[PDB]
């Protein structure tokens, strides 16, 4: 089988910048590459055909170039919206074969986090659990440091978060984080607290509640 | 599948102007050229190609004159042209291989030599 | 417009088999090859095979003959990929894909039209709906005059679950996070929307919450607190 190889897995540049990426495969393909753009979630999208033929709709900072086994994709002007993987696919010969891929992220401004914390619903207190949700909105870079605290004791083993993609219209990040406890050692604090390190706060920011408030 | 207005075989001699082999779909349904894809194969060799999909032509350096009349595609007309030097070089079975879309046919013609 | 919508997720038991369906609309169903390329998580897309709606040829990629079975009902315009004696390996996410308005290339000159896919996942552990909490907007999750609410979408396996915000009338501002997998084998999410904190008394948000391999249907009414 035909094996194609892109590189670099994963890149970062700023709006504007012109990107390069290179697929290579392992004999010649005759210029019957094509280009794949895929955001998370999402089903691909086709960038270019043949090497260098933009399908209908592609705006027209994307190209290609190439011949026998070394090809290239190339935005001239990056823009927020670009941020996805994008994929190579030799169309030469059976079975047709993918890129394993080249992340593309923007570098963009320090941005903070808007926090927000939200108690347990009476829901799921009545099932048992309570779970605390603290949100963290639209900020850059993407690492934050939460930091869960009850009755100003640091919690450590409790929580999960994740993170989201970057965002594509304002190249952003949000996290959101969840403490679970059971209803009953819920019930034995008082405050809780989620308090948020991030580049773009001059201090470190907490939101807080006081159970059954 | 992809039906012909069949014909068994053309005839020329040097007193020809362009040697025309003839080749036309009746049930042609495409509406851009980009769905359709010609080939004409002589002696196993394709000696000439139209990609409707790339807007290429392809042919051997033998068969430099070989073309078709692409504004024509659409109507069912995939007919071969070339000079007298190469269909002289070639004579024999020429084979016309028309696809449209997921539709596909063929038909053969004979390109007969008359010496006057 | 041209249109590929296929079937819900599923999960299926190693050993057992699936069909994914793909329904086409917007052109003539015989006129284009429907290819199948699927798509493990983390991992790249790989070719399955092809079906040619109008003269019932299929070729298959030689890893998954004998398992896989392209087929196609003219009258439905609907494509079927069916895979057996499914692997944990075979978790992944199955699309359908069309060419261009072109001849019939099998995808050399590229997909142009994607099926929103169906995430196929090989378990044996027994399939479970989730529940849904609200995450009610308060003060403690107000910001300059914006207000955060949202929906926890919680103890349900496998993935995926879909959430939308007023049967999809709201897009603006929603951020719906990648599950996170729990000690107990089972995913939870959050989904979340910024809105004006002052309309928080007139309008109405309900996140509707979609989990296809449990066919849990849930819609949840986040009302504020005070
Ligand atoms: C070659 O040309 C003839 C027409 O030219 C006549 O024949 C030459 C060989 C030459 O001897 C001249 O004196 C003549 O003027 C083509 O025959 C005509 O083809 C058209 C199109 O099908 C048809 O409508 C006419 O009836 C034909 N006339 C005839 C048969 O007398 C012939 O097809 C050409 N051959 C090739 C291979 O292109
Ligand atoms: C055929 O199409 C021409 C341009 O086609 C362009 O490229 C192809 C691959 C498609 O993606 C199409 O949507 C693009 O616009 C037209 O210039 C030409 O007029 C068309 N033919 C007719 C008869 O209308
Ligand atoms: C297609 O191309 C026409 C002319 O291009 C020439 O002829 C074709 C058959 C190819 O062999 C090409 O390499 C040549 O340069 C144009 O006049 C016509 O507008 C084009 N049509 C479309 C729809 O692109
Ligand atoms: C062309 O083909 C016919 C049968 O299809 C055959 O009888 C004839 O001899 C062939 N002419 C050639 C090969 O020149
Ligand atoms: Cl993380
Ligand atoms: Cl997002």
């Amino acid at each position: 089988d035909i094996q194609m190889t892109q590189s670099p897995s994963s890149l970062s540049a700023s709006v504007g910048d012109r990107v390069t990426i290179t697929c290579r495969a392992s004999q010649d393909i005759s210029n019957y590459l094509n280009w794949y753009q895929q955001k998370p979630g999402k089903a691909p999208k086709l960038l270019l055909y043949y090497t260098s033929r933009l399908h209908s709709g592609v705006p027209s900072r994307f190209s290609g170039s190439g011949s026998g086994t070394d090809y290239t994709l190339t935005i001239s002007s990056l823009q927020p919206e670009d941020f996805a993987t994008y994929f190579c696919q030799q169309g030469a010969g059976f079975p047709y074969t993918f890129g394993g891929g080249t992340k593309v992220e923007i570098k963009r401004t320090v941005a903070a986090p808007s926090v927000f914390i939200f108690p347990p619903s009476d829901e799921q207190l009545k099932s048992g659990t309570a779970s605390v949700v603290c949100l963290l909105n639209n900020f850059y870079p993407r690492e934050a440091k939460v930091q869960w605290k009850v009755d100003n004791a640091l919690q450590s083993g409790n929580s999960q978060e994740s993170v989201t993609e970057q965002d594509s219209k304002d190249s952003t990040y949000s996290l959101s984080s969840t403490l679970t406890l059971s209803k009953a050692d819920y019930e034995k604090h008082k405050v809780y607290a989620c308090e948020v390190t991030h580049q773009g706060l001059s201090s470190p920011v907490t939101k807080s509640f006081n159970r059954g408030e | 599948q992809l039906l012909f207005n069949k014909t068994k075989s053309v005839e020329f001699t040097f007193g020809n102007d362009t040697v025309v082999i003839p080749c036309f779909v009746t049930n042609m349904e495409a509406q851009n050229t980009t769905e359709v894809y010609v080939k004409w194969k002589f002696k196993g060799r394709d000696i000439y190609t139209f990609d409707g999909a790339l807007n290429k032509s392809t042919v051997p350096t033998d068969f430099s004159s070989a073309k078709i009349e692409v504004s024509q595609l659409l109507k069912g007309d995939a007919s071969l042209k070339m000079d007298k030097s190469d269909a002289v070089s070639h004579t024999g079975n020429y084979t016309c291989e028309v696809t449209e879309l997921t539709r596909e046919g063929e038909t053969i013609i004979e390109l007969k030599y008359r010496v006057v | 417009e041209v249109q590929l919508v296929q079937s819900g997720a599923e999960v299926k038991k190693p050993g057992a088999s699936v069909k994914v369906s793909c329904k086409a609309s917007g052109y003539k169903f015989t006129n284009y090859v429907m290819s199948w390329v699927r798509q493990a998580p983390g991992q790249r897309l790989e070719w399955m095979g092809y079906i040619n709606p109008y003269n019932d040829a299929i070729k298959y990629n030689e890893k998954f003959t004998g398992r896989v079975t392209i087929t196609r009902d003219t009258s439905a315009s609907t494509a079927y990929m069916e895979l057996s004696s499914l692997r944990s390996e075979d978790t992944a996410v199955y699309y359908c894909a069309r060419e261009g308005d072109f001849y019939a290339n099998y995808g050399r000159l590229g997909f142009a039209y994607w099926g929103q896919g169906t995430l196929v996942t090989v378990s044996s552990a027994s399939t479970k709906g989730p529940s849904v909490f609200p995450l009610a907007p308060s003060s403690k999750s107000t910001s300059g005059g914006t207000a955060a609410l949202g929906c926890l979408v919680k103890d349900y396996f496998p993935e995926p679950v879909t959430v939308s915000w007023n049967s999809g009338a709201l897009t603006s501002g929603v951020h719906t996070f990648p599950a996170v997998l729990q000690s107990s084998g089972l995913y939870s999410l959050s989904s979340v929307v910024t809105v004006p904190s002052s309309s928080l008394g007139t309008q109405t948000y309900i996140c509707n919450v979609n989990h296809k391999p449990s066919n849990t249907k849930v819609d949840k009414k986040v009302e504020p607190k005070s």
